[PDB]
């Protein structure tokens, strides 16, 4: 999409998370995890609320009847009335469409930018200590048990503390 | 060792229209044009007043089938299909600029002309067209003015109704349009005949015609109606000999309301702001596909079955 | 070594509008706004009429200029600039109304009213305004009732025509007005004069008025016009005493149609649903800018000359 | 400008590249070369046939006349009449003219989003064995002939084939 | 050592409303929607003239109260409440599409009709409801036309205007319905009373109707108004024997002008091109919510106090 | 925010900063300093007052009154005006309101875009000297004295003149 992710250089999405919108799925030595993103998911579900409060909100307007159901209309007049309704209604769900088209493009776009965040503030948070490898991972150069998973999803992980193991493991020198 | 960024999917995903792509699919949409109505007038939290089989018309010159509405207050008014109006056959001048005028309207009060004739002339015409109690009437608002002695001359008179209130009142006359010049001679006599109404702001004038028509409810005789509005202060004097339906009682309506034209059954359980031929609708949603004729505060009508919003990111199953 | 990525660009760059800059110059662009249009109307696949220099009103009364219209079935109608309605001078009460109500039909029946006449009605009056055939005629579905015996009072006569059809029925009927005492008289006699015409939900009355005015094709005198709609089931009655003109036949407007008034030349080769005064719109542009005078399903109308669409990316050049 | 990457970090176009929208330009001992990318060029491409297929669609409804042409119009009514007409003309053209704007900016906006999103895929191929110009370049931290140059195009480049060579020029050791 | 990248705060942030947020805070903002209106009539650069309490229609049959007013040029008509029509009580038919005419003309040319009358016709009626000069007077551009002698049978009489121009012409006339029998025969004799009017485009018929109806300016006779227009080359034919108040003036309507309905005070240094009943709107704005009835170029109306649109980043104070 | 800068990784705005949009702050061993940048600034101004200036263009219709202000109108030609024009007014404050919140969305997305802008135009100019500290911030690994912080912000940085350093300094050797 715009933002390269959702669609993008990730290859689909999880049917496994029932949690959230976003997560995280590891590897380590000890097995695997599964885990959804808070922060990322109330942020993409809090503009859609907002999207669906706007739209809801009701601005009217009173009308009454230039139409008589069960009595004749003079002709001209009724041409008149019929000639500006139709002309009205054109204008209407000539609206209510392009207002969906824009609005839901704009949904799946900034949804694809909050999945696109996450994935940024994880390559900072590991710095130096892992690579990218092209489809949403980071393969990570020192051993990451549970609680080290823990604290990258929680962004509490401290890369000086594993600075010196990683940066061994990724030069292969040293 | 590694950690893996991803987002949600689901099996069964719901197609949406962007500006772009016409058949995206994304995880979650909902519907924001209302199709579902309400079968039934909801007139819960409204003082509403059902006119059954009275038309609006009819409250005005008092027909048989509007004695229970010929005063009242409300603030929504609801006009059925095949109303009365006449019982005796006729028409009114400017109809429906009347009617929508009675159906904006937030009450009708009634107020005396104190009309009085002599003797020569018969005051209670009566018909079998208006039953009222198994014996034959005539509207309740207006008299049928004829003259005691069979064939003669009605006399030139003068009725002047003054309006002292501080606000305008709605007056209504009839002019009978006798089926034969027999019946014209018998009721009115053999003088040319004419009425002229006359105020500060309307003046008019009007002449019984002879003519040969179709029976409507046995009826070959007719009466038009007509109408204005009497300023404060202001006089308005009916200078007739003959064929003038005169007004014993005058309009007066009071404040606003929401006039509805519905065969719907009223339901005096559930809220609506908004009202069609076919009952209520009561929605969140902007748009509406059920009529492009609606009253009171309603979401926009759209040429659309659907316009789905998506609620979620693009569905990438696997 | 090295590898670089890039975008391609082009000389020949358009300039278009975005939200933030009026002269944004992009790789290629396309209209949005339709310019052009065709100075024909496009008739093919349409059952259509061209009425030529008859006018839609002359359908219904017969005007010479109208004989090969008078009856038929389309699915597009079209008027033409001058178009005759009037031979013999006169006018249409709510000309416009009818008019319209002809331009939306698919097509006109004729039924005959079945009206008689007695021999002291001359029902063959005619006129040199209304030639036929190098001879004296009138409006084909009219009659000009007239004293057979110059100079003798009109009989009271009484045509009722009965729809016995399942739908409505257009009836025209004429009123004429002579241009002086000499030529009523010599006509329908001496007598007062009054038309009285009355059905179930129509009545309304007509004076034939003696007047001096100039003459338009060779007349002095008039015929105005009137019409109603009688419902199926009901019976129309005429009474009159000379002024009449009556109907012969009366008209059927069947189903839907599209009604053109256009001075353009019929092409039954190109195809459209967009019609102007000045011919066909052939698009699949959203807007034009022709005119805001449009029939059928068209581009909206803009103020604008030209909207470009961005069909390409910024052009950095060079 | 939104993305930074088309009239941003990348100088200008190429007129020379006939092939695509978006492409490579690669520099080694074999010489120059050129090509377009064909999956990043039908993205857009794609987008744009799109917006142009919605501009299309044409809406069904069928108007009948309420101005006579060729005869006179009642004064008070034409007066409505034109005063209605008039209106509905202004707001079709404004919505013209913010259709054609707001497209014009979603279309320059996401051309320079797929410019991006294939800037960012070959960063990902390359990883540790390349580094960036700032210009839209990478300069290749290893020998890369013209098959070399085709598979990262192709996207079939193995990074960690040329890793070593590569890490041992970044750090300019032996 | 680092470097670090941000972005500008301010204390005393803007709320402004995204399509997620309703209270998105930004650095800046600035509005949409006018709601500062000026209450004078900017008339800078512009031809006007100010009607005082001159009704546009008293400017065609000559009202006293319009006799500054009579003829002109103007690109801008100023009409103001309370403006007087009609100084002899009566009313106009179609009025309100003969007041919109003259609303959007841009200046009124006066030519005499050249009407002559013979001995037996008194053509300089007058009455104190037209005061003039300290004297009893008419409506200056028509003549009150009554039997030279009291009780006398007015004469039958002929009247033709012909329109020798290239334009087509304003003509209006009168009705007199008196108060009374007794005043009618005094004026026009005991005969019957009829007026005929006939051009090659317009016939109508007219009968003076004795009523008796409330005193209007001392007056309780009335004078009922009628226009047409004569096109160019055509002639208007008036027949008559009591009753009309003939014109000795037609008017003819020139070019274009903006006619403005208000109360406001004309101020002649300043220019807008947008006005209403308060007075005049400036703004660069394109919505205002000062009135829904404008004339003129305006900004367009809106239901909102307030549309402010941002015009800085976020706002993220600390 | 779609870029996840403004409002995103940045914990806050500077209120001191009131010669310009976007900006620096370093601190090194003469102290701390702050500057802003003009290029990005007037990039997010010229877009805004372009979006002011479409906001102002004017359209040259003219309309007539169909409502007498000063006498009666008929009832049901009264009615209809009424119905058509809170129709029409319906229109306008649904598509000012649509126009203000479109409008706002986008100008606080581009702002956000060319902070991101700006701060990517860094990240590369130091390539390998620096490393990002996920907070806007560049930990610069060699001394940076205020002449070099200068060419930092003035786009004249040459990485080659501390890479050697920089690199030593970033693998923990010498
Ligand atoms: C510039 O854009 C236009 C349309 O945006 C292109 O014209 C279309 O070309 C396709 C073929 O790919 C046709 O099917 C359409 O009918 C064309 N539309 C119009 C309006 O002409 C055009 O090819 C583009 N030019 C270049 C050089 O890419
Ligand atoms: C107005 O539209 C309705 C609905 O299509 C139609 O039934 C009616 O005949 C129309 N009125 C006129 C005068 O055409
Ligand atoms: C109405 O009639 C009363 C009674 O004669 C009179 O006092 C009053 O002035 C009249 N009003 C008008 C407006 O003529
Ligand atoms: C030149 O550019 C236009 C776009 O403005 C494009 O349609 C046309 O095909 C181009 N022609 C050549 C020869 O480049
Ligand atoms: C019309 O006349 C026929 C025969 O005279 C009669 O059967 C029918 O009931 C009449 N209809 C009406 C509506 O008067
Ligand atoms: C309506 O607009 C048309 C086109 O400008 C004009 O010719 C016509 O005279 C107008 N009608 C009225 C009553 O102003
Ligand atoms: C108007 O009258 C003159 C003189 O009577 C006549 O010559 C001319 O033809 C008339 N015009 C029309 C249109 O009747
Ligand atoms: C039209 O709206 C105005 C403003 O609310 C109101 O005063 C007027 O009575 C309305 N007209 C009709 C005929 O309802």
């Amino acid at each position: 999409g715009l933002f390269g992710a959702i669609a993008g250089f990730l290859e689909n999405g999880w049917e496994g998370m029932v949690d959230g919108w976003y997560g995280f799925r590891h590897q380590n030595a000890q097995g695997t995890g599964q885990a959804a993103d808070y922060k990322s998911t109330q942020a993409a579900i809090d503009q859609i609320t907002g999207k669906l409060n706007r739209l809801v909100e009701k601005t009217n307007t009173e009308f009454e009847s230039i139409e008589s159901e069960f009595s004749e209309i003079e002709h001209q007049i009724g041409n008149v009335i019929n000639w500006t309704k139709d002309s009205i209604t054109d204008i209407w769900t000539y609206q209510a469409e392009l207002l969906v088209a824009m609005e839901n493009q704009h949904t799946i776009d900034m949804a694809d930018s909050e999945m696109l965040n996450l994935y940024e503030r994880v390559r900072k948070q590991l710095r130096q200590n892992a690579e990218e490898d092209g489809k949403g991972c980071f393969e990570i150069y020192h051993a990451c048990d549970d609680s080290c998973m823990e604290s990258i999803r929680n962004n509490t992980y401290d890369h000086s503390q594993y600075r010196e193991e990683a940066l061994l493991n990724r030069l292969n020198i040293n | 060792d590694k950690i893996c960024l991803g987002h949600h999917a689901v099996a069964n995903g719901t197609i949406v229209k962007t500006l772009t792509n016409e058949q995206e699919e994304v995880t979650n949409a909902t519907e924001t044009v209302e199709s579902t109505g309400i079968n039934r007038l909801c007139m819960k939290g409204r003082k509403h007043k059902d006119l059954g089989n009275c038309h609006p018309i009819g409250m005005l010159i008092g027909t048989p089938a509007c004695d229970l509405h010929l005063t009242g207050m409300w603030d929504t008014l609801i006009e059925r299909e095949n109303a009365i109006a006449y019982c005796y056959p006729g028409a009114t001048v400017n109809v429906e600029a009347l009617r929508q005028k009675i159906m904006e309207s937030g009450g009708i009060n009634k107020i005396s002309t104190g009309f009085t004739y002599g003797s020569s002339i018969n005051s209670a015409g009566t018909t079998r067209a208006c039953m009222r109690n198994g014996g034959n009437s005539f509207y309740a608002e207006l008299k049928w003015l004829v003259s005691k002695s069979k064939g003669q001359n009605f006399p030139q008179t003068t009725n002047t109704y003054r309006n002292t209130d501080t606000a305008e009142h709605l007056i209504m006359w009839g002019i009978h349009h006798p089926s034969s010049t027999q019946e014209k001679n018998d009721l009115y006599g053999t003088q040319s005949i004419s009425i002229s109404v006359g105020s500060s702001t309307y003046r008019n004038n009007f002449v019984p015609v002879v003519g040969a028509r179709p029976q409507v409810n046995g009826q070959s005789g007719r009466i038009d109606f007509h109408w204005t509005l009497v300023q404060p202060g202001d006089n308005i004097t009916f200078s007739h000999n003959g064929g003038l339906i005169a007004p014993s009682r005058v309009s007066k309506l009071i404040g606003r309301g929401l006039g509805i034209q519905s065969d719907a059954p009223i339901d005096n359980n559930c809220e609506s702001k908004c009202f069609w031929r076919g009952g209520s609708i009561n929605t969140r949603l902007p748009f509406q596909n059920l009529s492009p004729r609606t009253v009171g505060q309603c979401p926009k009508y759209v040429n659309r079955r659907s316009l789905m919003l998506a609620t979620g990111m693009r569905n990438v199953p696997e």
